[PDB]
């Protein structure tokens, strides 16, 4: 006989597992959905069930009831409405104190704790808890749990992480921030803008100058000088990419409609002045 | 379902995947905020015949065996993102969904 | 585009798309009607370092260095169906689009 | 520098090829997307940017034109609108005299010959022409070319294919035909089915033998014997197949719930049942 992964929704066997095999060495595992057929064949005829019938015919499933199902661990295996074992989920909530809505770490506010291990159980096995209650935006008001801290993300999403603080210290790894602060090297800059919990950003590397324009400032690889009319400081940016689209229209620092966020920055990285979205949608 | 999971002391010489937690701060990526660690697994066993094979194309290979055509390889078939928060370029807090992170299924293709 | 090309005038080391032609008559299969020929091209190079590669999750894999793992395959990253017409386990003539015949691209996976 | 397969769509460099190269040497073929960075950093770095940062960096083409871009064959190099070079698809079509529709192998009509090596070219690379004329349905002055043949498939599509005609023979299994002849291998009875032109589908492995009931007929393989009244003749059917919808009429002129639920009937009574038309019979 032959051994095969599953049975498919058409009744038939799909996927070669192994060939020349008994029903009960097929069988013989916890496996859920192997399945067995009977007859041996030449390679030409499974090629053709496979690939040109929908699977090889006659398919019989090793488990059409839970006994001797292992589902494995957070798994339980139940008969559903139309009488088929599945494995389905069920973590153990037992011993969870908080009952109320949790935050996961996929920016997502799950009803509980509970809730959170099942939808990590069958769509997310990364799923975890990054804090009690709803997911938020800005920091204020999130008390994170433990050493970690708040940070908020490019669209204001709060997340409690934990910031690595040892950097090891130190040449030309000075970088200057977009606050105009000098850093060591960029593991400092990430650790306070880590602790800060938001974006700094980099405007340079090198220490920070007190330029008046963005010819006081030289850009070191292929970056060019853009100036921030709003602050009075200038930052090394890349403008290299290229804009494809169903784009979305944005309104920008300048107070000007671009067609997206992209024409936008091009228009920024031609004229050397720092542009930024003010609001979604064209400028009414 | 439509693929094989081992572990480590399982003896199964087939195609079959197996679980690999991948550490970024053993890695010293300071660079990823989170998360610090992720299950990975990755793909190993042995592709002979036709076993475990989604495509055709792989069985047609080995029959016309042409020069610099190598058996069929365990490799993965279905691929996942995994959500993470890191510094980008600009050292910027950026949220994002990152495809081909996770192996979900290995298969011989 | 994501993928390279190459040919017998090739002296090409790394992964890369070969042209074949697979003849269903040269096999003796007879059940299948049209066409008799199709170019289904293969996969054939090396995959060492970052080269040639799609998703991350290889390069994560060769870091670690698990036990079993044979290193990254070059393997098709894009497959294409093609239309055929065959005779079915009843004999009937059936037309039908089959996925998974023809390599598009190779990469190292 | 490095070596890339590509500039992607957001203009930065993707999938690396070679590493501590010069441009020159990295473009120093005809390949059009072909691509170069200047920079030589680490394996950290190059990662860095591939998936967190849209790809490397100044990315710099290889190619800002067409000049010394080697298309292949069946394509030329042409600037677009965004004045960037591609290789679009462009066939020869001078010496081609039929100036009508064709018929593709895909069963799709093609205004012209050119269209359907345009449509082979950026689409299937493996379609040609069956036919002259628009795909038809029978093979009603279906007039296939040389020495192939008419046949058609399930949903009455005609396709011009050539049978195979010299058939093995076979040490010797005999196939009993639904047409109720005994042929000496599936080869025979594909041939005999090809130069038909429909199918006769299989009755039953092994010899026909002159049976009065299902009773006579042994089914091998998990097949069922179903009997048709129609020509006094079983057949051997797996009735394995599970099913999921179309209402039908079927040749014992009863309405059934769909062909499915027709065939689990069929199966079920041990009478071979056919649509005879979609809808309620009443």
């Amino acid at each position: 006989g032959n051994c095969w992964l599953r049975q498919a929704k058409n009744g038939r066997c799909q996927v070669l597992y192994k060939t020349e095999l008994s029903k009960e060495e097929c069988c013989s595992t916890g496996r859920l959905s192997t399945s067995w057929t009977e007859e041996d064949v030449n390679d030409n005829t499974l090629f053709k069930w496979m690939i040109f019938n929908g699977g090889a015919p006659n398919c019989i499933p090793c488990k059409e009831t839970c006994e001797n199902v292992d589902c494995g661990p957070g798994k339980k295996c139940r008969m559903n409405k139309k009488n088929k074992p599945r494995c389905v989920c069920a973590p153990d909530c037992s011993n969870i104190t908080w009952k109320g809505p949790v935050c996961g770490l996929d920016g997502k506010t799950y009803r509980n704790e509970c809730a959170l291990l099942k939808a990590r159980c069958k769509e997310q096995p990364e799923l975890e808890v990054q804090y009690q209650g709803r997911c938020k935006k800005t920091c204020r008001d999130v008390f994170c749990p433990g050493s970690s801290t708040c940070v908020v993300d490019q669209t204001n999403n709060a997340y409690c992480v934990t910031c690595n603080r040892i950097c090891p210290e130190p040449s030309e790894q000075y970088l200057c921030g977009n606050d105009g602060v000098t850093y060591s090297s960029a593991c400092h800059l990430r650790k306070a803008t880590c602790l800060l919990g938001r974006s700094i950003g980099l405007a340079y590397e090198g220490k920070c100058i007190k330029a008046k324009s963005c010819e006081d400032i030289q850009c070191t690889g292929g970056k060019k000088c853009l100036w921030d009319f709003k602050v009075g400081r200038g930052r090394c940016s890349l403008c290299d990419e290229l804009c494809p689209k169903s784009d979305e229209p944005v309104c920008a620092s300048d107070n000007a409609t671009y067609a997206s966020e992209c024409a936008m920055k091009e228009a920024a990285c031609s004229s050397g002045v720092l542009l930024e979205v003010k609001h979604s949608g064209s400028c009414n | 379902n439509l693929g094989l999971d081992c572990d480590e002391h399982s003896s199964e010489s087939r195609c079959c995947r197996y679980p690999l937690t991948v550490d970024f701060e053993a890695f010293g990526w300071d660079w990823i905020i989170a998360p610090k660690r992720y299950k990975a697994n990755y793909c190993s066993g042995q592709c002979e015949y036709m076993f475990m094979q989604k495509y055709p194309h792989t069985h047609l290979v080995q029959q016309a065996n042409p020069r610099g055509s190598a058996g069929p390889c365990c490799t993965p078939t279905k691929m996942s993102p995994i959500n993470m928060l890191y510094f980008n370029d600009k050292q910027q807090i950026i949220y994002g969904k990152i495809p081909g992170m996770v192996v979900d299924r290995c298969g011989c293709s």
